[PDB]
């Protein structure tokens, strides 16, 4: 009957800005595997609830 | 439709929850046949109280819509690193780091 | 009635009475037959009357014609029968000795422990003293 | 004397299943090319079909042999089971072990050798 | 495509893309249709799945020639299993997109439709009736005839 | 009852994997928490101990 | 219903595997690689 | 390996009588780091207008291996060759006078290559052959994705050994059940590690029952250095 | 040649082994519910009438059997009968398989009856029932304890 | 009476598949698109259009009849179950069905436990 069509709010990507600038900052004081295990995570926490948003 | 076809027959679901391949569906079928469920089934009222835990402890959660021993593993990405392995082959990383000199490994699969 | 006849074996064959060839020929076959099972090492008054009528029948008879019977069962894929096996040659190679052992066995008793050794999995010590 | 053999083919089979031994070496590669099973501890009241009836949950007997008496006798309390497979014999002495049927429990082993009218414990 | 465990409808974009962009794919595309049908045997319960919502999934976005059903031989006595819920998964999963009515007209209405054996199979009262059978079996029953006098 | 108890203490436990952690105050949590563990039904009726009669 | 045993106790739990919030701790990749 | 250049069928002619037939042969070259298999096709025309053909085919051989290595880039000549047992030890150095570096050595690692005559698609390629074609074909099919050249011909070698020493249970062996399908671009079939190397102890035991019921000695009074030498084929 | 041993074997049930599944504190109890027994969904009560008028009232829907017989040790449901056996018919609930007049089908609540064969039988309608099989029950149908007429009627 | 029984049927498969067929069977094979017509494929519609009802006829090993149809329990080793093999044992098969799957699980946690700081 209709179409949907889907984008990311600006909050969320600010949000995610925000996220990965205090893992830039906790890299000061933390390993380089932790922090891209830190990444993952967050990447893993974006993506699997913007799966056809992130396109 | 297996559940009431049992109850109308009288077998027993041996092997017959795995055409859906024991994780589809999106509470994880698996869910349900586990160690917990009598007791995880008395924890209703969830993926609210995680939310409200970043009013909490200071780890900031980015999985405050989910856990999976209710709702199951909605992902399962085992095949991406199989697939990274094959874009980069096999000895992505033997030619670049000295095995030669770690010992004489020959074999690469046994290293832990 | 194993248990009562494998402690009448150790006390009825240490004195003077029964000689070498008598035992190797007519005992100890059926002993080796019969008795060297997995069902005798699991109960513990059963696993240690095994081995400690073993050591009399050793001191007996001797050292080779006991151990060259039970050498090959170093490579079972049990590990209590294989530390029973372990019990019977520490403690026979610790009474008699080893001067008895020749050229043609004792590759067989060094791969053996090897291989045990290489295959454990509880944290024991009775295979490090043997 | 008369039923404790039942605690211990039961700490034989916890033994088993507490140190994790695998199906190669646990106890039934010794036993091999036999399908009897000798049975103890039988109340008076049963005939062959009822212990046919109770022991063919695992597999149907081929043979049976119940100790009967000769004159002044019915039966005694022993009783050899032939099944068919081998493995019916592991899951019989697995999981028959241990009931009881009306007041006296039973207990079943192995036999692996050949049947006999009277060598057993009584 | 046949491999991801439960489909995703990228594959009959990309797929579609190309089925029609050059001439050549959508030829090669559909060999690879009545080549496949007439196997379907080998993968079973998810591949087929996939790959059958697949061919409805470019059959709904066209790009892609109508008759490729010309292989599909509705029989019951020639059809076998797996081949059968192949179909099945097929229309089911193509009714909804088209819905039953403009499905039910586009499989008739085109005219020129007697390429099939399908639905046209009015030859003996037997492989017409296994066809009606079976579309109400199916749970569409969209077109039920009676050829039976 | 305990089915209730042992969630809250597996809620409770869950915020604790890292063993980078602080002096005194969240290691006795988890010191009353497997104090709750070897003991249910001590932590079960402080809890209503708690809830009757303290409110300050 | 007569459910098979061999369905149940094929996993424990009552935390969540995705462990409060801590982000260090590798949890994606549940299976062995070689 | 060379010893299959000449071999002679199993026949009944019209007559009565028994005699041979100097049918074509092959000549296998194998690389063990990638898993090439350089299978040179020796015709049936060359055995007629020749003089002592069971011993000129050790000259015949070095002239073709040498216009192999003229034909092969830079890169991926060899710098050791380890053949079969001795004959072409000085044929092969007076052959390889245009590449010197060039070591020819004879181990004691015999490889019973004659075995892949027993599989078809060898077979029939061998069989029928109007042309030296110098095919070039893989035994390493898709393993060197999941594991490494060693742990593949550690499993080559015993299966090749296993098909040598009795080619009926190691060719049942290898279809442990109705659903071991093969690719046409593979010989080997496709099938999980678990059975992998389920495969593989069920067919070093083949080898080891085949060693104890030639030379009557027990299969468990063998020391596993000696299971090594069974199982390499040392000369014991 | 008068007997071939005066021994032999027997190959008969005894009432031991049937005992021990099925308990009345002091007997055996015929009747093991059949797979789809379960309880009634709809009200459904059982009035015994003397001669027409109300004596007690029983309700079924707590129970997927219910046991007739002559005392309350034993059965659910007694009568002060001395011509009714200890066991004498069972009134068992389950669900089967329907069709309606639509066509659709599905699982409906079915109440049955089965004489247990007891030593004077047993009536429905004032029409005597064979004994072991399940007769469905209808709306206000009449049960009664022996084989020709009764002091108490069962609606 | 039965473990001879399938030595037999191995073998005669063994002979099948060792003395006419090859080393490699391929996807046609002539036997394995046979098969993959003849598999069961549950989703079919056309299942009820050939079968009546799912009767009782003599399926057995031997001519002689079979137990009916309740829900035995399993026992890991899938057996000829009939005359009256009515759900009594002391609770063995369970235990240990609940011990491996138990197994299964603390495995699945052990490698999560292992792979944790890595």
């Amino acid at each position: 009957t209709a179409q949907c069509f889907l984008r990311v709010d600006d909050e969320s990507m600010q949000r995610f800005h925000n996220r990965v600038r205090q893992i830039l900052m906790a890299s000061g004081s933390t390993t380089f595997t932790k922090i891209v295990n830190k990444w993952n995570t967050a990447l893993i926490g974006l993506m699997t609830y913007f799966r056809e948003a992130v396109v | 439709l297996k559940r009431q076809e049992a109850i109308a027959q009288n077998r027993r679901l041996t092997l017959e929850d795995l055409e859906d391949s024991w994780d589809r569906g999106i509470p994880r079928i698996n869910t349900l046949f586990q160690k917990d469920r009598h007791t995880l089934a008395y924890d209703k009222g969830w993926r609210v109280r995680t939310d409200f835990k970043q009013y909490q402890v200071l780890k900031q959660n980015p999985f405050w819509w989910t856990h999976q021993r209710h709702d199951g593993k909605l992902w399962n990405l085992n095949n991406y690193r199989t697939d990274m392995i094959q874009a980069l082959g096999g000895v992505e990383g033997i030619l670049e780091h000295t095995l030669f000199k770690g010992t004489y490994f020959p074999t690469w699969e046994g290293l832990f | 009635m194993k248990k009562i006849v494998l402690k009448v074996v150790k006390q009825c064959c240490g004195t003077d009475g029964v000689e070498a060839n008598y035992i190797k020929t007519e005992i100890l076959p059926p002993f080796f037959k019969h008795f060297w099972q997995h069902r005798m090492a699991l109960d513990r008054r059963n696993y240690r009357q095994l081995v400690d009528t073993t050591v009399e029948l050793a001191n007996k008879v001797g050292a080779a014609e006991i151990i060259s019977r039970i050498v090959d069962d170093l490579k079972d894929e049990a590990e209590q029968y294989r530390k029973m096996v372990m019990e019977t040659i520490e403690k026979i190679m610790g009474n008699l000795g080893a001067a008895d052992i020749d050229h043609k066995l004792e590759e067989q008793l060094i791969d053996g422990i090897l291989y045990a050794f290489q295959e454990q999995t509880t944290e024991d010590s009775v295979m490090l003293n043997g | 004397n008369p039923l404790t053999k039942v605690k211990l083919i039961n700490e034989l089979n916890e033994r088993e299943v507490q140190l994790g031994v695998a199906d190669k070496v646990s106890w039934h590669s010794e036993y091999k090319d036999s399908a009897w099973i000798f049975l103890g501890g039988l109340p008076y009241e049963l005939t062959e079909g009822d212990i046919i009836c109770v022991f063919s949950q695992y597999g149907e007997i081929v043979n049976i042999n119940l100790v009967r008496d000769k004159k002044t006798g019915k039966s005694k309390g022993f009783c050899f089971l032939c099944y068919e497979d081998q493995r019916s014999t592991i899951l019989a002495v697995d999981n028959f072990n241990g009931i009881k049927i009306k007041g006296r429990t039973i207990r079943v082993d192995h036999v692996s050798n050949y049947r006999a009218p009277k060598d057993s414990e009584e | 495509c046949a491999q991801q465990r439960t489909y995703e409808k990228f594959f009959g974009l990309l797929a579609g893309r190309f089925c029609m962009l050059k001439k050549e794919y959508m030829e090669s595309f559909e060999g690879i249709f009545k080549e496949q049908y007439d196997t379907i045997h080998r993968l079973e319960t998810n591949k087929l799945r996939n790959v059958a919502k697949m061919f409805a999934h470019l059959l709904y976005t066209d790009s892609l020639p109508w008759s490729v059903l010309e292989c599909i031989k509705l029989s019951e006595e020639t059809t076998t299993s797996s081949s059968r819920i192949f179909v099945k998964i097929f229309f089911q999963e193509l009714c909804e997109y088209m819905g039953l009515p403009k499905l039910n007209a586009r499989l008739k209405d085109e005219t020129l439709q007697p390429f099939f054996e399908g639905l046209l199979p009015r030859d003996n009262p037997r492989n017409t009736r296994f066809a009606i059978n079976f579309f109400t079996s199916i749970g569409l029953g969209g077109l039920t005839d009676e050829l039976r006098e | 009852d305990t089915k209730l108890l042992i969630l809250a203490l597996e809620r409770l436990k869950e915020a604790y994997s890292v063993k980078s952690r602080l002096n005194q105050s969240q290691r006795e949590e988890l010191g009353l928490i497997e104090q709750a563990y070897d003991n249910p039904h001590e932590a079960l009726s402080r809890i209503k101990r708690h809830l009757l009669t303290q409110r300050a | 219903v007569q459910y098979d045993q061999r369905l149940f106790n094929q996993s424990k739990g009552m935390d969540s595997g995705f462990a409060g919030g801590e982000d260090e701790i590798y949890n994606v990749y549940d299976q062995a690689w070689r | 390996d060379d010893t299959n250049v000449y071999r002679v069928t199993i026949h009944k002619t019209f007559e009565g009588n028994l005699t041979t037939k100097p049918i074509n042969g092959a000549i296998f070259i194998f690389n063990p780091r990638t898993g090439q298999l350089f299978l040179k096709i020796i015709h049936t025309s060359v055995w007629a207008g020749q003089k002592r053909l069971g011993q000129l085919a050790k000259w015949k051989t070095a002239e073709e291996v040498a216009a192999l290595i003229r034909s092969l880039p830079v890169e991926e000549q060899p710098k050791q060759i380890i053949v079969t047992r001795k004959g072409m030890l000085d044929p092969l150095e007076v052959h390889l006078l245009d590449f010197p570096n060039i070591v020819i050595k004879g181990s004691e690692l015999q490889l019973p290559f004659q075995a892949c005559l027993k599989v078809e698609k060898f077979g029939d390629l061998i069989l029928k052959a109007t042309e030296p074609q110098m095919v070039l074909f893989n035994l390493y099919d898709d393993w060197l994705k999941t594991i490494s050249s060693y742990t593949a011909f550690s499993r080559l070698i015993l299966i090749l050994r296993a098909l040598h020493v009795n080619n009926d249970r190691a060719k049942v062996i290898l279809k442990p059940d109705k659903t071991t399908i093969t690719e046409p671009h593979h010989i080997w079939p496709t099938l999980t590690d678990e059975e992998w190397i389920k495969v593989e102890v069920q067919l070093k035991d083949l080898i080891l029952a085949d060693y104890g019921k030639k030379n009557n000695v027990n299969v468990a009074s063998l020391t596993q250095s000696e299971i090594r030498d069974i199982i390499l084929g040392m000369e014991i | 040649k008068e007997v071939p041993a005066k021994e032999k074997p027997s190959f008969e049930l005894s009432g031991a082994l049937l005992e021990d599944t099925n308990t009345f504190r002091g007997v055996v109890i015929k009747y093991s519910e059949p797979p789809e027994a379960r309880i009634p969904k709809k009200r459904w009560r059982l009035y015994p009438f003397k001669n027409d008028e109300v004596l007690p009232v029983m309700y079924i829907h707590r129970q997927s059997a219910y046991l007739l017989g002559r005392h309350r040790r034993i059965a659910d449901i007694p009568i002060d009968h001395p011509s009714c056996s200890k066991q004498h018919a069972v009134f068992q609930y389950r669900l089967v398989e329907y069709t309606r007049a639509d066509g659709t089908v599905g699982r409906r609540v079915k109440p049955y009856i089965i004489d247990l064969g007891s030593g004077n039988g047993t009536f429905l309608n004032n029409k005597r029932i064979e004994p072991q099989r399940y007769y469905e029950l209808k709306e206000k149908d009449v049960l009664k304890f022996g084989f020709s007429s009764r002091e108490y009627v069962l609606l | 009476g039965l473990a001879q029984s399938r030595q037999q049927q191995q073998n005669v498969e063994d002979a099948m598949k060792e003395m006419q067929k090859p080393l490699a069977r391929y996807i046609d094979d002539e036997d394995l698109d046979r098969m993959l017509r003849e598999q069961e494929r549950e989703g079919d519609p056309m299942a009820n259009f050939i079968k009546k009802n799912k009767a009782k006829e003599n399926k057995n090993k031997k001519v002689r009849p079979r137990y009916s149809g309740p829900a035995p329990p399993p026992n890991r080793f899938w057996p000829g179950y009939r005359w009256d093999g009515v759900d009594r044992s002391n609770g063995f098969e369970q235990k240990r069905f609940a011990r491996l799957a138990s197994k299964k699980a603390v495995e699945e946690l052990a490698y999560k436990w292992s792979v944790e700081d890595m």
